[PDB]
């Protein structure tokens, strides 16, 4: 990239994860893909940063 | 016995991220890559899908290819994305344009050498190599064109191994892309020559599974990709855990394919049932068999009642008796005898594996070779002929450089496939 | 009736006990084959079903 | 004074686990291979010698090889409870399976593994001084069991010559089935078993399931039950070598008494006091009652009915509390029955054996404990009916060449199907002809 | 299926009732489609009726997937091969 | 006199790769029944090598 | 079970009592009826108990 | 009860898992199924997990 | 079947994995390694 060199890959939350909450990865329980569970929707070129 | 995975295009990369989450969970791999499992049974077959890093860590044997990095950038930002090896991501600088000819001929030949270099680097490291596994959609652009290109190159370079594909195919009711018939026809033409076994899934069937069977209030693409990852990880379960009756990808192919062109299969997974209704009925081999043959649990829009089964396979996971399996498969074959091809004395293969997925007592995945797939190909050929007679969008493909004879060849090959299925459906001993 | 129905289940009769009957007028003799057919091998010029496409 | 066991593929290794569990527990060898003995020279036995040899450190090791093309089952043996019992060289495993193809096992893959097996068998046979046969366990329905079992029996028959080879074989059941291609593999297998075996015992899982439901009280049987029954039968037949008795029977006496003509070597097997604990309270178990039991078709371990044929020879092994006079009275009563028929050229139809050691009880087992038992192996023309059901399924599939391209691509001529099918037709006609009463001058 | 008289009568009644119901349903659907009952719409209605698909059946006697082998043997005359053969022992 | 295995231990191109970009031309498209000959398709690949099969 | 032997009605599949069978096709056995009746596993559950034959 | 998109639906106040059966013990998701990581040949009988 | 004639279960009966009838409960046989590699490496 040709932007400022101080930028770093951002931090994402992805709350309501079953594997982090002592629960099995059951069918129809993928809450971490629900857009309401994210904190931002901005796409960031992580493959270059 | 090592599998190499290839993920191509948007659909392939998205399904792959969920697949590698499911596999990492089943083997107890932390998202940092450290082994944290709780039984030796998890560790003793980790090599099948994972490569070994030095201290704790394991790295997953997968190649990701796309023409614009946006999907890859979404998966890398996900919660398990870090596990993937950086050198395994291959990308260009301009998109496929949803066009098969661009993906196959112009940007395809530009990228393909770096993909073949990565695939060879991964293949030649195995002590003994099992088949390749590829996920892509047939209706797209880079998925269809580069997936079939790469399949052709790997079949030239590795003709003695197995070639397996999981493929997404257009719904009968609503299109996601206008030019779907061309891309589908050309991809099926490539697959029927090159592939050994191909599985097909309709997004409409996953929507109906989620809304009707699981009664989910707000389903998301994570659920559809979890259903697909569940069946995909189930097919390989006998490769990587002990059992009373082991099975293998080659053994599945040998029992499923009567003749080499008839290698397109339907998929289903049985213990789908809503959390509210689970209390009313317990888990048992009759219950699994009943769900297994219920069309509600099958991942295509075509229904078995319009065709006949040539062959079928059932892979059972869990601790269970062989007597119940054998007597269930006999009773189902005898009671529904008109739907089974009569010149084969027994159409179903069974296999039994000890280790179920966490939190289910038992599960089965079902693979079926059924003639009702001919209705899909017939529909695609109809829509292709409608577009081609009128040159509806043909200038894009011809401007890239394709000869129209390619289109007539692909149409003729698919039409012969439909005829061959129809003839074997209505064959008789005499 | 010394041998019995040889394990076969016969439809009951109001009088007596029925006994199985052989083909035509031949005596009953299970376990012996009357007419065995071995089909011929295919001719060398026959088309192989896996050779090509089309019907 | 010794016998060597060869276990092939999945069924043969799993049946081997039950067999060696039983033989260990019956002799008293601990799972690590140790057994205390007497400290004074000359006061010691030898019965283990038939199945075990001791090392200079006093470990016992068994006269067996385990052969498989897939690793998983042998690695299960390697990680189980008996890890220290077996010598690691004996547990031989390849890389990849024969994928239900007899052709793949025979031509392509078994050809790589067969020389290691032959080298191990040679190393065993050199450490013997009165070898009197090979015992082979395999299923003919699967690819490696059929193809490598045939190839190995051919090589053994060339190298060892006159030494006897006795097979226990799991044949494809007449309506229970596990794989589509079972008829092709079983047909191609039977030609080799025809040329290269001295006595062949036939088993069907459907019969042992019926037997475990009817006699035992098991709602949900599994392969371990069937394998324990097979182990009991083998222990009964080999007990005559290992323990004191009134009438011993050497393995050559079986062949002399049971086999009338050199091709007529396929035999039926049954075992008498298969009974649950509840039944033991209400059932007497006299010699004549268990002798009457061995003749019921509900007792057989192969799905055939002997009333549709004629017996040529019977061999009755009694172990436990039996007196020869009671055996004679029982056999004379059986001979009196009119539902039991012998070919008119075989007037003296019976061989007897009497051994003093009663059958052993296994901690997890389902059989009751009993003071006496009888086991029978018998040759009968009814077996010709068993082959016909497999041949019909072969004709059904082969009329359309349903799967043949796998076999032709993996290296086999199409001609081999027709040859094998004609050989089974001739074997059926042999069993029809040998069983025909009397003759005529014209 | 069964060959009793009751089953045959029920099957015939089902056939007649199904034919009548299909006809009346098709006419109702066409009338709803056109919002007219004139004679000019009969040809297109007949064409649509011809174009309507039907579910398949595999118990028919035309491909004849379920042969009756004992009746066939009785009709042909396979009553036993006298004097034996190259594969059958003489009786 | 035989190779160690039915799978080829001898091969011209391995990890070095081959020039595949120059092999794709729009005027040399794939035709019917012109796929790669493979043992799963019924062609005896093993007969081309020097591996000695069991007699 | 539908198609049981303990009824006058015949709910078995078409031509089940005279189906193509190893006693009929390419063979000719006098005991064809007995073996046809025996190998009907889900239909003789009372006669045989829970047995295959 | 209501029909939406050609399928039946139930309000989740009358379609939910049971609130009873609280055993008062802590378990990982790998301990839900008894005999999760044991094979048939290792242990052919079925039993509750050891305390 | 009917369970009205079945004997009661005592409070001291072990119905968990430790009470399985197997080679462990048979106290005649010794499962402690005595000779071999495992006995050599044992503490
Ligand atoms: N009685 C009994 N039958 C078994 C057992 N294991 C497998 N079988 C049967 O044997 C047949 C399968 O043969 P396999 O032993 O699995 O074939 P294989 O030797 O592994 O050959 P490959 O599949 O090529 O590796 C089926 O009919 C099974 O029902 C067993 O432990 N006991
Ligand atoms: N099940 C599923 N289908 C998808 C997903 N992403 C795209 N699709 C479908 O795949 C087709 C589009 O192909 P696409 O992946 O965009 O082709 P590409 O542009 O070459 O990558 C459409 O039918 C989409 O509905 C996904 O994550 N899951
Ligand atoms: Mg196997
Ligand atoms: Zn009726
Ligand atoms: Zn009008």
């Amino acid at each position: 990239m040709k932007n400022s060199v101080a930028r770093t890959q951002p931090v994402r939350k992805y709350e309501n994860f079953t594997l982090e909450n002592n629960l099995p990865l059951a069918l129809g329980a993928n809450f971490h893909d629900d857009p309401i569970c994210r904190d931002t929707n901005r796409t960031s070129h992580t493959l270059l940063l | 016995r090592e599998i190499v995975c290839v993920q191509a295009g948007q659909c392939g990369n998205q399904i792959g991220s969920k697949f590698w989450e499911v596999i990492s969970d089943e083997h107890g791999v932390d998202p940092t890559g450290t082994y944290q499992g709780d039984s030796d049974l998890q560790l003793e077959r980790i090599n099948v899908y994972f490569d070994e890093a030095t201290g704790g860590r394991y790295v997953p044997r997968s190649v990701l290819i796309d023409l614009e990095p946006g999907t890859m950038d979404s998966v890398r930002a996900g919660p398990y994305g870090q596990i993937f090896r950086p050198d395994n991501f291959i990308f260009g600088q301009s998109g496929a344009g949803n066009n098969w000819a661009k993906g196959h001929y112009t940007e395809g030949a530009e990228l393909i050498d770096s993909v073949l270099d990565v695939c060879c680097k991964e293949a030649e490291s195995c002590d003994c190599l099992q088949g390749f596994q590829i996920c892509h959609s047939l209706g797209g652009g880079t998925g269809s064109g580069m997936g079939t290109l790469l399949i052709s190159k790997l079949r030239e370079q590795y003709p003695d191994r197995i070639m397996m594909t999981f493929s997404i195919i257009p719904s009968p009711k609503v299109s996601d892309t206008v030019v779907e018939p061309y891309n589908t026809t050309l991809s099926v033409h490539q697959l029927v020559e090159n592939s050994d076994e191909s599985m097909c899934i309709d997004n409409e069937a996953l929507y109906d599974i989620c809304f009707r069977t699981l009664k989910l209030t707000t389903p998301t693409f994570g659920d559809l990709n979890h259903l697909v990852s569940a069946v995909v990880s189930g097919v390989t379960c006998c490769l990587r855990f002990p059992g009373q009756l082991n099975s293998d990808l080659r053994k599945l192919a040998v029992n499923l394919v009567p003749f080499p062109r008839l290698h397109f299969f339907m998929m289903g997974f049985a213990p789908l049932t809503s959390r509210g209704s689970q209390q009313y009925r317990g888990l048992s081999v009759p219950e699994l068999t009943q769900q297994m043959f219920d069309a509600k649990n099958m991942m295509q829009a075509a229904d078995p009642r319009h065709g006949r089964y040539l062959t079928a396979s059932a892979l059972f996971r869990g601790r269970m008796s062989t007597k119940e399996v054998d007597e269930q498969m006999l009773n189902v074959q005898n009671k529904n005898s008109s739907y089974f091809i009569e010149w084969i004395p027994n159409n179903i293969k069974s296999s039994v594996c000890d280790i179920p997925p966490k939190g289910l007592k038992m599960a089965v995945t079902f693979i079926g070779n059924n003639t009702c797939i001919q209705e899909m190909f017939r529909r695609v050929g109809e829509q292709f002929t409608l577009m081609f007679r009128r040159k509806a969008f043909l200038h894009w493909y011809t401007g890239e450089g394709m000869d129209e004879m390619e289109f007539t060849e692909a149409e003729s090959n698919m039409n012969d496939l439909v005829s061959e299925y129809q003839q074997y459906q209505d064959a008789t001993i005499e | 009736h010394s041998a019995g129905s040889h394990g076969c289940v016969m439809y009951p009769t109001p009088k007596g006990v029925p006994l199985p009957m052989g083909r035509d007028r031949a005596p009953y003799t299970p376990g012996v084959d009357r007419h065995r057919i071995v089909p011929p091998p295919p001719e060398p010029g026959a088309h192989k079903p896996w050779q090509g496409s089309g019907t | 004074r010794e016998a060597i066991c060869i276990h092939i593929g999945q069924a043969g290794c799993q049946v081997g686990n039950a067999c060696w569990e039983l033989f260990c527990l019956e002799h008293g060898i601990q799972p690590d291979g140790a057994m205390p003995s007497d400290k004074t020279i000359g006061v010691e036995d030898d019965a283990f010698n038939t199945f075990f040899s001791e090392t200079g450190a006093g470990k016992h090791v068994p006269r067996a090889v385990f052969l498989d093309l897939e690793p998983t089952v042998v690695d299960e043996v390697r990680t189980g409870t008996y890890r220290q019992l077996f010598h690691p060289e004996q547990l031989i495993s390849g890389k990849e399976d024969a994928a239900n193809n007899y052709a793949r096992g025979h031509y392509t893959i078994g050809k790589e593994i067969v020389d290691l097996c032959l080298d191990r068998i040679r190393k065993l046979a050199d450490n013997c001084t009165g070898l009197q046969g090979f015992l082979v366990y395999h299923a003919v329905g699967g690819g490696t069991g059929s193809g490598l079992g045939a190839l190995l029996l051919e090589r053994l028959s060339v190298d060892y010559g006159k030494k006897s080879k006795l097979g226990y074989t799991v044949y494809p059941s007449p309506q229970v089935s596990t794989a589509v291609v079972e008829p092709y593999n079983s047909v191609l297998s039977t030609h080799s078993l025809l040329e290269h075996t001295d006595v062949a015992a036939m088993l069907d899982n459907e019969a042992i399931y019926d037997l475990t439901r009817r006699n035992l009280d098991i709602e949900r049987p599994t392969y371990t039950n069937l394998n324990r029954l097979i182990g009991q039968v083998v222990s009964s037949l080999t007990a005559s070598l290992r323990f004191d008795g009134a009438l011993n029977v050497d393995l050559t006496e079986f062949q002399t008494n049971l086999v009338p003509y050199p091709r007529i070597h396929f035999v039926l097997t049954s075992y008498a006091p298969v009974i649950s604990a509840e039944k033991a309270y209400h059932e007497q178990l006299s010699v004549s009652e268990i002798s009457n039991a061995v003749f019921e078709p509900a007792s057989m371990m192969t799905k055939c009915d002997p009333r549709h044929g004629k017996y040529m020879a019977c061999c009755l092994m009694y172990r436990g509390d039996v007196v020869p006079k009671d055996v004679n009275a029982a056999v004379a009563t059986i001979k009196t029955k009119r539902t039991i028929q012998f070919v008119d050229w075989s007037p003296t139809g019976f061989k007897c054996g009497i051994n003093y050691q009663p059958p052993t009880v296994v901690p997890g087992g389902d059989l009751a404990k009993v003071q006496r038992a009888v086991c029978m192996i018998a040759n009968s023309t009814a077996i010709a009916e068993v082959f016909a059901r497999i041949d019909h399924k072969f004709d059904l599939m082969y009329s359309k060449r349903a799967f043949v391209h796998w076999y032709v691509g993996e290296g086999m001529e199409e001609g081999e199907f027709s040859e094998a099918r004609e050989d089974l037709a001739a074997l059926e006609k042999d069993y029809e002809e040998v069983g025909a009463e009397s003759a005529d001058m014209d | 299926h069964c060959q009793c008289d009751f089953c045959n009568s029920r099957r015939n009644l089902n056939a007649k009732k199904s034919a009548l119901m299909t006809t009346v349903s098709h006419l109702r659907e066409q009338q709803a489609l056109h919002n007219c009952c004139c004679q000019c719409h009969d040809s297109l209605s007949q064409r649509n009726y011809d174009r309507k698909p039907q579910e398949p059946s595999f118990e028919l006697d035309d491909p004849e997937h379920h042969p009756n082998q004992t009746e066939l043997n009785a009709k042909m005359g396979r009553n036993g091969l006298q004097h034996g053969g190259e594969y059958t022992i003489p009786p | 006199n035989t190779e160690p295995s039915v799978h080829p231990a001898k091969k011209p191109t391995g990890t070095f790769g081959r020039e595949a970009s120059s092999s794709v031309n729009p005027s040399k498209f794939l035709k019917k029944n012109e796929g790669v000959g493979t043992a799963s398709r019924g062609v005896p690949i093993v007969d081309a090598t020097k591996f000695v099969k069991a007699e | 079970t539908e198609g049981r032997f303990e009824t006058i009605h015949n709910l078995r599949p078409k031509n089940w009592d005279g189906r193509r069978h190893w006693t009929n096709w390419h063979h000719l056995y006098d005991c064809e009826k007995d073996h046809l009746a025996r190998e009907s596993c889900p239909f003789h559950d009372l006669r045989s108990g829970g047995q295959f034959q | 009860f209501d029909i939406r998109d050609g399928a039946y639906t139930m309000h989740p106040y009358a379609h939910h898992p049971r609130d009873d059966t609280a055993t008062g013990e802590n378990y990982t998701p790998a301990q839900i199924v008894p005999g999760q990581y044991t094979s048939i040949a290792r242990q052919p009988l079925h039993a509750r997990n050891a305390i | 079947g009917k369970i009205t004639a079945e004997p009661f279960r005592g409070p001291n009966l072990n119905i968990t994995q430790s009470g399985l009838p197997c080679l462990d409960t048979f106290k005649r046989v010794n499962m402690t390694q005595t000779i071999g590699k495992e006995a050599a490496l044992a503490p």
